[PDB]
DNA sequence: GGAGGCCAAGATCTCAATTTCGTACAAGAAATC
DNA sequence: CCCTTCGGGAGGTGCATCCCGGTCTCGCTTGGCCTCC
């Protein structure tokens, strides 16, 4: 409970963003962020302190934040670039040091990484390279810049692991218009299909975290959007 | 010379970084001091609430609002919090050609 | 269960390199940049992470030790489940889905797996990648030549007896008639990169295989070279480094942490002190970094970071700062009830 | 099996330099920039890393001991394997990622192969780059012309019969006129590097190739000189190096060495120390160089790391301080156990 | 005689080439060790 | 206590190399075969 003013918030991208098939909402973000910051992973206590730093709709059943939209400058636009995760199976965790490998003749069975379940797991995913990455969101300033700033969180998948999507130089600029929910009846974020806003159609929960509770049918915008950083900042 | 005799500093005392890194140092210690100048001239504008003034700044190398990468990014500081809706919203005597590129 | 983030520089003793296979193309070696060639380089964390997942893995073992025997107690399917996470005897506690705070028993019993995950637990370290803070602070580092050790030192020729000596002039002959005879077929070959650019779609069914068969002549011809199938004289292409000195800000964070798991971590950056190795190219000493770590934590309830330590590792020592920081590596080094296998 | 870090200073008595093809361009010769054209040169660790295991081949020659024309047992493959890694046979046992302690044998019973890895195979020594301490410190050396030895001094002129006297009339009426004409067709390649700036992609291209094929008719007016082929007086290109008595911080490492590979390391650095030769020049004698190296060990979990011992090469000798390094230089002589030919 | 491990075989293919450069000053007070 | 001197003339040319030689891989299962339990 605090006043909530419209912000745009554009952060310099410094790694590729793997979208998780819906793009990722700044309330997510959020939610990860106080989940670091009140050491506590329960989704009702978290979402019960994000509504404190974020405008939530009660009516309407979603954060006040918008989704990731890709701030292209003229200079770098949204690039196809591929997150890749490769097992690295070096001779010293190939070694007896660390492990008994089952001995044949005093020869050690060598770990099969061509194929099977110890292969050199070689995972590639779509990532999103952008110069900037762009919310918008009805919230407090303060909160949110703290929390972006110094919370370990990036856009996108799996920022702890694969450390996508990082970014730095967080800038919050304040809004005139709302454009959280809703822009020219245009959805910028996971809403229900009741609500009578157009986008893609997509399975999900609408409050973060995006991967427990049921997934009931929403309309979300396109995944990956685009808005030249002039435009963003012209407010 | 303060990067060359700080380096020397910092190799007697053990310390294991090169020259270059030294002059970076010393450059963001330098441009930092530079900032706070900076905000110290334009803390002279105002100094009674009802002061109104209309900063020049004819830099060129001053971050445009639009361009959010630019090298010296951090002298967008010396403009008071408050006061960063106009800096957004800045009259630019000399800007630099924008398009409409239908790439947005 | 506090949330630990290391927020710190990275200092490049020896230029930081690492190849991804997406950033490397025929261009040349290229380190992950997130855009254009004129974007800022990162080095990633998922290497990072996974330097770091091996250092905590070496220090299990070492805390562990071995059995009576002097092997290990970890077979194939525990080392992988803490090395990498891959259950491969398809043992493991299946974790129901929709509980996020699932698995606190191995969580407890193993910190390991409790910080880096397994596939089905989340892990607890988010390792951000190491950002450069300036503009040119990387570099097209390697890069030389393989020579032919008798064309440099004429010396070594009094070693090489004289059935030998000739066999070295027929391996030279050999690589020089090969390379004129690869570097026609590739004149060949750039030729028709050129005329796929006049492309009408009615040769082009013919010419990128024409292309595969003058790639297969290139293998066929290094096959025919009797005494020695690569040329010796390669230059080297070079690889993209970070320089040395560069001061790569870095962002780390642990998630709700029990003091072990803490502590586990902090051990974990004190063997990677040992080696302070990130990336490849080792053999060029690539990798060594000093960093120093300003462990925050977050206050109960209100949002501001307090500062409980500073972990500067530096190859002069490893300088753990904080008793706090102290009371977490207390803790793990205590606490023995840790089962990692399974 | 302890990981010793090298920390030093690599002095410089003799300019350092080295011509490395990614660096040098057509504006002249640079040394290896630290990550930029206005960058810090450094030396590469390239470069070290070859001459000490060209220095570590030597040793380990001298120690499996010389037959009695001079020729080493080793034959030429296995003098490749050891100084260079590659293997011509391609009988080299390559390691199928996934085996358990991958040349483990192969490096117990081949330090030097351990040391220096090979494909497939991690070396175990790092050589790091060596990095200029100070502003400056690089120069281009080299530089001035060779000249006509006739035209500089006429004492050297009495020792020619009259042939020979008009044949260096000959040489020089045709170094004359083919630099005139080169130098006008140069005029013209000059011409149109300046007109590259207007890239269009396809005028890059023919202008491209107008530069090519300006370039072969220089390579066929100097092909229809009789006498010389080449210009005789011409100014040498300075190359670019370390200045002499520049401080070149220096970091080695050997990761996870027996001491019977660190007293083999240790002996190639005091046999590098009977030359120690770094780089190219050396007509100039560039490359000579003072380095003081401190060992120091770390043992994984322990806080601090221990000295072991210092290595100072000198021109006046190799001061070796700390019994560690000289028992770990004893423990590598003392082994009879390295079959360093191939298997 | 069954159970591990090493090694060869299996269909064609999908794509894109940067071209170095920061930063250029003033003075507050003084019983200084 | 005096009183610090004017000026003169600043190059001419050469020649700017030749050449190497640019790698293996590998992200999968599967059975055939070869040795051990």
């Amino acid at each position: 409970m605090l006043n909530f003013k419209p912000y745009r918030v554009i952060m310099s991208s410094l790694t590729p963003v793997v979208i998780s098939g819906i793009a990722p909402s700044l309330d997510g973000i959020l939610y990860e962020a106080l989940s670091q910051a009140i050491p506590s992973n329960e989704p009702g206590v978290v979402l019960a302190r994000l509504k404190e730093i974020l405008l939530f709709n009660d009516e309407l059943g979603v954060f006040h934040a918008s989704s990731l939209r890709f701030g292209i400058t003229p200079e770098q636009g949204i690039g196809a670039t591929t997150s890749m995760r490769c097992d690295y199976l070096s001779p010293e965790k190939l070694s007896t040091a660390m492990f008994s490998p089952r001995t044949r003749r005093g020869l050690f069975t060598r770990v099969l990484l061509t194929g099977g379940p110890t292969k050199r797991r070689m995972t590639t995913r779509p990532a999103y390279s952008a110069p900037y990455l762009t919310f918008d969101f009805v919230g407090s300033s303060e909160a949110v810049e703290i929390l972006l700033n110094h919370a370990h969180v990036g856009v996108g998948y799996d920022y702890f692991s694969a450390a996508n999507g990082e970014f730095n130089n967080v800038t919050i600029l304040p809004l005139d218009i709302d454009t959280s929910i809703s822009n020219e009846g245009m959805a910028l974020r996971p809403v229900p299909v009741n609500s009578g806003l157009n986008g893609i159609k997509g399975v999900s929960p609408l409050i973060p975290p995006y991967f427990v509770g049921e997934k009931l049918n929403i309309v979300h915008p396109a995944p990956v959007r685009t808005q030249l950083i002039s435009s963003l900042l012209r407010g | 010379m303060k990067a060359e005799s700080l380096y020397g500093y910092l190799k007697e005392r053990g310390y294991s970084r090169t020259f270059e890194a030294v002059n970076r140092n010393i450059y963001l210690e330098n441009l930092r001091k530079v900032i706070r100048k900076a905000k110290q001239s334009v803390g002279r504008g105002i100094r009674s609430e009802n002061d109104t003034v209309r900063i020049i700044i004819l830099d060129p190398r001053f971050p445009e609002p639009t361009d959010l990468s630019s090298k010296h990014r951090s002298l967008e500081h010396i403009i008071p919090v408050r006061f960063r809706r106009e800096y957004r919203s800045c009259e630019i005597l000399s800007p630099a050609y924008f398009e409409e590129d239908i790439q947005c | 269960m506090r949330t630990l983030n290391f927020n710190g520089k990275i200092s490049t003793l020896e230029p930081l390199t690492v190849t991804v296979k997406n950033a490397v193309s025929t261009s040349g070696h290229r380190l992950p940049r997130n855009g254009g060639f004129n974007a800022a380089p990162y080095f990633p964390g998922t290497s990072i992470r996974g330097t770091l997942r091996h250092a905590a893995h070496k220090v299990i073992v070492d805390r562990v030790g071995l059995n009576a025997d002097g092997k290990s107690p970890f077979d194939l399917a525990e080392h992988f489940m803490l090395a990498q996470g891959v259950d491969i005897n398809g043992e493991a506690e299946t974790f129901a889905p929709g509980e996020i705070n699932a698995g606190a028993e191995l969580r407890s019993k193993n910190p390991l797996i409790s910080l880096f995950g397994r596939w089905g637990l989340s892990g607890k370290v988010g390792i951000g990648n190491a950002i450069p803070d300036g503009d040119n602070q990387w570099g097209m580092f390697g890069g030389g030549a393989r020579s032919i050790m008798f064309q440099r030192d004429e010396s070594l020729m009094e070693f090489l007896e004289t059935d030998q000596v000739d066999r070295l002039e027929r391996l030279l002959e050999e690589q020089a008639e090969a390379s004129v005879d690869i570097s026609q077929i590739k004149t060949e070959q750039d030729a028709l990169k050129k005329a796929m650019k006049s492309a009408d779609k009615d040769t082009k069914a013919e010419l990128q295989i024409k292309v595969r068969e003058l790639d297969e002549k290139i293998q066929a011809r290094k096959d025919q070279k009797q005494e020695s199938r690569e040329s010796i004289r390669r230059p080297i292409d070079p690889y993209e480094a970070f320089i040395t000195g560069a001061e790569l800000s870095h962002r780390m964070s642990i998630k709700n942490a029990t003091d072990e798991e803490a502590g586990l971590f902090i051990s974990a950056l004190i063997r990677f002190a040992a080696e302070p190795r990130f990336g490849g190219h080792a053999n060029h000493n690539c990798g060594l970094v000093e960093a120093h770590w300003t462990v925050t934590t977050w206050k109960p309830g209100e949002l501001v970071p307090v500062t409980l330590g500073e972990i500067v590792i530096t190859p002069n020592g490893v300088e753990i700062t904080g008793d706090e920081l102290f009371a977490m590596v207390k803790a793990f080094n205590e606490n023995q009830s840790f089962d990692f296998t399974a």
